[PDB]
């Protein structure tokens, strides 16, 4: 929930997350992602729900979307022999979704 | 995260969170059960 | 109207208390020429600016008219509890009675002087014209002159002073007379039902804005009908009048136009000030309160940040609120008006006499050995360490610094270290310290900030803009800083600290600030060694964290190490239980020099500035050079620290410079250089136990 | 004769003389306020040679007494409260009438209808009058307020007189007259004013938040501001949970004045006030001790063994720990203060830690410390931001003045915070807490606000071992974590084992049964009185104990271990001042001492 | 849809769901208000009955005496609730390339504190 342009009541706002609900959510590059927004993805995911307790607003919207991801190998093309979840910085269990 | 780890540790036992932070020193009740479900690391080995 | 805006009677009389008034000044006993008459023209005489009543030689004047009647109604009481009123008429009471020519005046002299004078002769040239031309027509003599400055407009009297009327209140001695106007007070203690009362505070002053004149009244000059308009100007704002008031240009067709002339009008040299609670007499919640106080005439930059003050001024309303639907109305917002000021903590080196002082300073002179007695003078609270107290008083006392006539400084002053854990009481020594010393302050790592030593630059409230406002560093110098914790300061504040012994210096490059102010600070700090206690199986420097580029400034390095001791511990156990038991810890026998007496002591040695003699410096250099070789020939580490670096040479000097002074010197005989030497190897070498 | 006295008034004034004849304990109370004036009007002028005015008045007795006179109060305050304070005026006029003002009401109650929070307020309750509790800030800054007017006149002599009349004055509305401020007498002399003459009353205005505790699970606060003049100024700081009554106001036009939204800004008068205690804030002790508890006291002081039972009191559900409890009394008392001339003070309180395994109730101890503690502020672990600081905060509030607000230690002050996971703590605040426990004081140059403000709070803290359980085995150092003076600052380190056996456990399971299934009251009213009376000061009977105690400690122990140094003396000395303040004895004695020692020894062996 | 509204709808029963960004504080109104003039000493009442944020009605402006006299008297008159809610459209759907639009509400008297923010 965030102030305004110019000036201008508070708006609530959704991340991609609830506003393709139904629809297909897009994400590249999971490997940059602060974790501040790993969380969300993976609660996302979790429960197919966003919960939002700030600022006096409190709720859960309700997204339910497809995610389709691009993800970058750590390193090199290949970057081992060694597993998948080797291969790559994403840990396990948001990988296991 | 750890600064809330405290705060829980502290919390399921005596129900009461403790927030000193500036001007309000409040202590507020959580009555809260805890359900928790940890996830385990590398597998079976770690029963062995 | 009546019964519109009623009349009320009250025992206040001024019509005879004016009179009263003049029978004090210009005629008077106690202090052939009474006080008042000679004072009065040595202001007349054009030299003497201010002109400071007391209240206390008030009392005195009614305990000779009581007696010795007949009754006179009590002034002081009056004055206390209107305060603003008698100024004025106090001043118009002055005013009248003065020597008259009294003597020429020269060309400077001044300006401002003249001003005044030519209004004067003006003044009386009107008179002798009006009653000349009056006296002409016809048809005791008395009367025409009545006529005469009744039609006449002449340069009001308060236009035309040039002198100022401040009041100091009374303690003291006279208030167990017996005899209220001084109660020194908290700014808690201030209930607002004290307005327009004298009254005294004690705290500590903070910001106190820049200097500048402000506008009592405000002179034009028509052009047209010649003369001048005078506004009297009130609050913050005013209004620039046009047109004409000239009574020449009254009542004419065309009104002539005026514009000011800044020379004419007069100004006062207006200055304000914050106090703050003086934090002990804070009650146990809460936080210090905030007040303001206005500076006006002869008092200004009397006022300085960091300082312990009692200020005594007669307090006045001024018209405020906050958002304007935020009012009742009509409230006054307040502030304090300042007649006096009277610092705690006197501040040295600024002082002329040298007048019967010298008498306190002679009954700690004669019994001899000052330095010794001085030296455990020094925070007696703690038991022990009487070589580090010995030290401290030369930091204390501090000098000569040198100009190298091109010119380059070399300080100038001392900088001590305490080390060593985790008791042993080493920053109670700098609560001390900063107690004693004026312009002491201080400060903690975690603590005063980065920014808490470096200046800020921010909007300036009133008076404009963006002043720097330090801290620290910069708040307390000409004096000592003192810090503690010294290891947990991180890294960006031992850069200053690091810098500052370059003296004279710290440059801010950042953002809004190009400036380099100038610190003329002493360093004490107070450090722990590396964890825990100073391990012994670790050689010196591995225990000292701190790197040797830091440590080579400092001139005295004394290391507190802990070695458990039977015999001496239970002296100082006999010590710290005898105080608590009793509050005086000396006897049989010693006397602990108070610290008001001792600062002026100490006062009285920055004075000096001695010089060695041939003998001495010789001495001086070859020990060096057997300092130095003895510090590199110990070679590889143990013991150390090397290398005794130059600023080690220059820095015994600089402390027999110091012992000199307290012998008052000029001589700089060798035993001073010798001792500078004792306390330098006493200092360390306490590792060897 | 104003609009002349209408036998509504009248009648109003007249009804309430019965009450408070009777109940007559107030009759007598007024007359008590004039004595304590008079004693104090002797002591200005002969020995060198002030209360409110207000009267609580209980809402209970009304409903006996007059039951529509109690009805209309709370119905309409604004036609019966002003007659009310006539009557109490007629009468404390009447007291002492011979030797030479409002003589408000407190209205205490026996609330109400009427007993409502801040969160559920107006419109039905909207001029009546209202008990609102909560939270109080941001507070405000105190102004006087000018009422009477005084001015001299020459070449005329005299002087005069004006009054003001404020939205505020009285209660009911009245007809508006604007006076000017009176400059420029007619006929046409100047006026110069005076002051001094012209009286003034306070002023300020103080904003009531919603309970948080009382708080909705989330949602914004909404507040209410409240007025507060003369007597009741300044009595609360901004942080204090307060229970505020007085009269619901509409007062001003809300724009139907104006003819060319938002409407009728509405705030409470006065009235009481109560600042009260809830749990980490606001004092409160109080206590009222009567007549009989001191007597109690008094009684229990001469029986020997009193101490072990005291210390016992403080749990009923925790086994041993006899020496924990006795020090945590031993803190609750904490010989004395001493302020030396013209030099630094010793600190007076005892700071405590413990260490030892989970389940030691080192965090459930620390509670039933907080409830009885008599203040104060609970902190734990991380925790901060500035702990005790001000922080100084950016910026204005309001206005661009730069101003301070409080942390928990220093508003902790007089009191026992209590830290819970001390070890967590990040070091960067441990900087400070060696500040804060030994030297006493706290010190912020931070922007700034540049001052020392005093914070001489009394601690306790509970750390975790190191790693895992191994507290026990591992040695006297290395187990500790938190080097180094930190170690030495606390007066006691006190360890405690979770290690197992089957008799112990035994004994543990029975006592834990029949908790599922010496009090607490009076402990605390035996606290406070021994607290400010009296302080034992000091004794030539018990020094030597205590040195000859002290050096045995650092000659032996230096070899046993560590940490020994003055510090530990002077916590022997504190020791010995407290258990003499449990004795209630004036003075120090040899068998507290010996005490002292006992515990200091157990904190060590 | 919160997204349509015709100017056509005007004046005319409107119903259309979202979500509650904020409630605001409490604000009181008057239904029944006891006047006086100040000059004249007349005395009167205005009652209003129902209302919109109009302003419906403001006081008179006859009691010379004049302009406007009329003083209220706040001790007789007795006032009523408004909260202003404001609602904003399900964050979820359609705006897809925008900041979702939201409008502004008004309740009185038993209408007020029924929502909590954040409830559909
Ligand atoms: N020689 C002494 N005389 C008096 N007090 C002492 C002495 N040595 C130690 N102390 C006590 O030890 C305490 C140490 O306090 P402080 O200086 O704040 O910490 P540190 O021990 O780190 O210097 C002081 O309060 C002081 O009372
Ligand atoms: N002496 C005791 N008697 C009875 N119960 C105890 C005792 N000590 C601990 N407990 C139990 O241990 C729990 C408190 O755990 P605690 O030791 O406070 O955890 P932490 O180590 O985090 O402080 C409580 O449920 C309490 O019943």
């Amino acid at each position: 929930v965030r102030k305004d342009p110019i000036t201008k009541e508070w708006t609530l706002e959704g991340g991609a997350l609830v506003l393709a609900d139904k629809g297909v959510c897009l994400i590249d590059e999971f490997d940059k992602m602060n974790d501040q927004d790993r969380t969300s993805i993976h609660e996302a995911m979790e429960q197919q729900s966003i919960s939002i307790s700030k600022a006096g607003i409190v709720t859960t919207l309700q997204a339910r979307c497809s995610i389709i991801a691009a993800a970058n190998p750590n390193g090199g093309r290949y970057n081992s022999t060694l597993p998948l979840a080797q291969n790559v910085s994403l840990t396990e269990p948001i990988l296991s979704r | 995260r750890d600064e809330d780890r405290v705060a829980i540790h502290e919390a399921m036992e005596q129900q009461t969170i403790s927030i000193a932070k500036a001007g309000i020193t409040t202590v507020l009740n959580s009555r809260t059960s805890v359900l928790a479900a940890a996830n385990p690391i590398y597998g079976r080995y770690d029963d062995l | 109207m009546s019964a519109a805006l009623p009349s009320i009677q009250l025992p206040v009389d001024y019509n005879n208390l004016f009179n009263e008034i003049t029978d004090f000044l210009v005629t008077f006993k106690q202090d052939k020429g009474p006080k008042y008459m000679a004072m009065l023209q040595k202001v007349a005489n054009r030299e003497l600016n201010s002109v400071i009543i007391d209240l206390d030689d008030i009392l005195q004047y009614q305990n000779e008219k009581f007696l010795q009647g007949t009754q006179a109604d009590d002034l002081v009481s009056a004055i206390q509890q209107n305060a603003n009123h008698f100024t004025e008429l106090f001043c118009r009471a002055i005013d009248n009675n003065m020597p008259l020519p009294t003597k020429e005046i020269d060309y400077k002299d001044d300006v401002l002087d003249v001003i005044l004078n030519q209004r004067r002769l003006r003044n009386e040239r009107m008179l002798s014209d009006r009653t000349n031309e009056i006296r002409s027509e016809n048809l005791m003599n008395d009367a025409l002159r009545e006529v005469v400055e009744d039609e006449t407009e002449l340069f009001p009297p308060n236009l035309t002073r040039r002198y100022f009327l401040y009041f100091k209140p009374l303690s003291q001695n006279c208030a167990r007379r017996y005899r209220i106007s001084s109660k020194p007070l908290s700014v808690r203690q201030i209930k607002g039902d004290f307005l327009g009362q004298l009254i005294t505070v004690r705290g500590i002053i903070t910001r106190v804005s820049d200097v500048k004149p402000a506008v009592e009244v405000i002179a034009y000059t028509c052009d047209q009908c010649g003369y001048e308009v005078f506004q009297e100007v009130n609050s913050r704002t005013f209004t620039p009048l046009s047109e004409c008031t000239s009574e020449e240009c009254s009542q004419n067709q065309t009104k002539g136009q005026l514009f000011m002339s800044t020379r004419a009008s007069k100004f006062s040299a207006f200055q304000e000030c914050k106090i703050q609670e003086l934090s002990q007499q804070v009650p146990v919640g809460h936080i210090p309160r905030s007040l303001n106080i206005h500076v006006n005439g002869t008092l200004v930059r009397s006022l300085s940040p960091g300082d312990i003050v009692d200020v005594t001024g007669i307090f006045l309303p001024a018209p405020y609120t906050g958002f304007k639907a935020l009012k009742a109305g009509l409230l006054t917002e307040t502030y304090l008006e300042a007649q006096f000021v009277r610092q705690h903590k006197k501040k040295f080196a600024s002082f002329s006499l040298t007048s019967d002082v010298e008498e306190r300073v002679m009954e700690l002179i004669t019994s001899g050995d000052v330095y010794n007695r001085l030296a455990k003078s020094i925070a007696p609270e703690i038991y022990g360490n009487l070589d580090v107290k010995k030290a401290l008083l030369l930091l204390l006392v501090g000098g000569v610094d040198k100009r190298v006539g091109d010119g380059m400084k070399i300080r100038g002053d001392i900088n001590v270290c305490l080390m060593g854990d985790p008791g042993v009481a080493k920053s109670q020594l700098l609560k001390a310290i900063c107690k004693i010393s004026p312009r002491g302050v201080y400060t903690t790592g975690k603590g005063s900030s980065g920014v808490g030593l470096t200046a800020a630059v921010m909007k300036d409230p009133v008076t404009d803009e963006m002043i720097l406002e330090g801290g620290a560093l910069v708040l307390a110098d000409n004096g000592i800083c003192c810090i503690d914790e010294f290891d947990k300061m991180d890294e960006s504040d031992r850069t200053a600290i690091h810098e500052v012994m370059e003296q004279q210096t710290i440059s801010i490059s950042k953002a809004g600030i190009n400036t380099t102010l100038n610190a003329r600070t002493s360093i004490l700090a107070a450090a722990n060694p590396l964890y825990g206690r100073y391990n012994p199986r670790l050689s010196p420097l591995d225990n000292i964290n701190l790197p040797a580029a830091l440590l080579s400034r400092f001139d005295i390095l004394f290391l507190m190490l802990d070695i458990p001791s039977r015999d001496d511990d239970e002296k100082l156990a006999e010590h710290v239980t005898y105080v608590h038991m009793h509050n005086k810890q000396p006897d049989l026998d010693f006397t602990p020099v108070e610290p008001s007496k001792m600062r002026e002591y100490i006062a009285y040695a920055k004075t000096k500035r001695p010089v060695m003699s041939e003998a001495v410096n010789d001495y001086v250099v070859q020990a060096y050079i057997r300092l130095r070789q003895d510090s590199k020939r110990e070679m590889d580490s143990k013991f150390s620290f090397g290398q005794a670096t130059p600023r080690t040479l220059l820095g015994i000097i600089r402390l027999s410079q110091a012992l000199a002074k307290l012998r008052l010197a000029d001589m700089v005989d060798i035993d001073d250089v010798e001792e500078a030497l004792r306390l330098v190897r006493v200092s360390k070498e306490s590792l060897y136990q | 004769t104003f609009f002349a006295p209408d036998a509504v008034f009248g009648d109003r004034v007249r009804r309430f003389q019965e009450f408070l004849d009777t109940f007559t304990s107030y009759r007598d109370s007024v007359r008590s306020i004039q004595v304590y004036n008079s004693n104090n009007a002797a002591n200005y002028n002969d020995d060198q040679d002030i209360l409110p005015h207000r009267i609580i008045i209980s809402l209970d007795d009304l409903r006996e007494f007059d039951r529509s006179f109690w009805s209309g109060i709370l119905v309409e305050p604004a036609y019966f409260i002003p007659p009310a304070e006539k009557a109490l005026t007629d009468l404390a006029d009447s007291m002492d009438d011979v030797p030479h003002h409002p003589w408000k009401l407190s209205f205490k109650g026996s609330f109400g209808a009427h007993a409502l929070s801040p969160r559920t307020l107006t419109a039905q309750h909207l001029n009546k009058l209202v008990s609102v509790e909560g939270i109080v800030t941001k507070t405000s800054l105190v102004r006087p307020k000018l009422i009477r007017s005084v001015h001299y006149a020459a070449k005329t002599g005299r002087f005069h007189y004006r009054d003001y009349t404020d939205a505020t004055t009285t209660l009911t509305t009245r007809i508006p007259t604007p006076a000017i401020y009176p400059t420029e007498d007619t006929e046409g002399n100047k006026l110069t004013t005076e002051y001094g003459y012209s009286t003034f009353i306070d002023h300020q205005r103080i904003t009531v938040q919603e309970m948080p505790e009382m708080a909705p699970a989330g949602q914004l606060p909404r507040s209410i501001d409240v007025i507060l003049d003369d007597d009741l100024v300044d009595k609360t700081k901004p942080g204090d949970r307060v229970n505020v009554v007085g009269v619901f106001k509409s007062l001003g036009a809300g724009g139907m004045n104006q003819s060319n939204l938002i409407g009728f800004k509405t705030l409470i008068l006065g009235n009481t006030v109560y600042p009260l205690h809830a749990r980490s804030t606001g004092v409160a002790a109080r206590q009222m001790l009567t007549d009989f508890d001191i007597r109690n006291i008094n009684k229990l002081s001469k029986k020997k063994d009193i101490f072990d039972i005291l210390s016992q009191s403080l749990a009923p559900s925790i086994y041993g720990h006899d020496h924990i409890k006795k020090a945590i009394l031993l803190m609750l008392m904490g010989g004395v203060e001493k302020n030396l001339e013209n030099g630094s003070h010793l600190r007076g309180d005892i700071n405590i830690l413990m260490v030892g395994d989970p389940s030691t109730a080192k965090s459930q101890l620390l509670r039933f410390v907080l409830n009885t503690a008599s203040l104060a502020i609970a902190t734990t672990g991380r925790g901060s931001s500035g702990v005790g600081l001000t922080a100084a905060v950016t910026t204005d509030r309001e206005t661009g003045e730069r101003r301070l607000e409080a942390g928990a230690m220093v508003l902790a002050d007089r009191g026992v915070v209590c830290i819970d996971e001390f070890d967590k703590m990040t070091d960067v605040d441990r900087v400070a807490i060696h500040e804060v426990m030994e030297q006493q004081t706290v010190t912020i140059a931070k922007a700034g606000i540049h001052t020392t403000l005093n914070a001489r709070c009394s601690v306790i803290a509970a750390a975790n071992p190191v790693f895992g359980q191994y507290d026990v085995n591992r040695d006297p150092h290395q187990n500790i974590a938190l080097p180094d003076s930190l170690l030495s600052r606390f007066d006691l380190l006190f360890v405690v084992t979770d290690d197992i056996n089957e008799i112990r456990d035994r004994s543990i399971s029975e006592h834990v049964l029949r908790t599922h299934r010496v009090t607490i009251p009076f402990l605390r009213k035996y606290v406070q009185y021994a607290k400010e009376r009296v302080i034992p000061q000091l004794t030539q009977e018990a020094i030597n104990v205590i040195v000859k105690n002290y050096t045995d400690l650092r000659n032996d122990d230096n070899t046993k271990k560590s940490p020994i140094t003055a510090r530990t003396l002077e916590t022997l000395i504190r020791l010995a001042t407290a258990h003499a303040k449990v004795r209630l004895s004036k003075t120090v004695n040899k068998v507290d001492a010996k005490v002292a020692a006992n515990l200091l020894r157990f904190a060590l062996l | 849809p919160l997204r349509d509204l015709d100017s056509e709808h005007v004046s005319k029963i409107v119903r259309l769901s979202g979500i509650i960004i904020s409630t605001s504080v409490l604000s009181s109104r008057a239904t029944y208000l006891s006047i006086m003039c100040r000059n004249c000493r007349h005395t009167t009442s205005i009652t209003i009955n129902n209302f919109n944020t109009g302003n419906t009605v403001s006081l008179p402006r006859s009691c010379n005496c004049g302009p406007d006299p009329y003083i209220i008297i706040h001790e007789s008159s007795k006032f009523i609730d408004q909260q202003f809610l404001k609602l904003q459209e399900i964050p979820e759907l359609v705006p897809v390339g925008e900041m979702p639009r939201n409008l502004t509400m008004t309740c009185d008297r038993y209408l007020t504190n029924k929502v909590i923010p954040g409830t559909r």
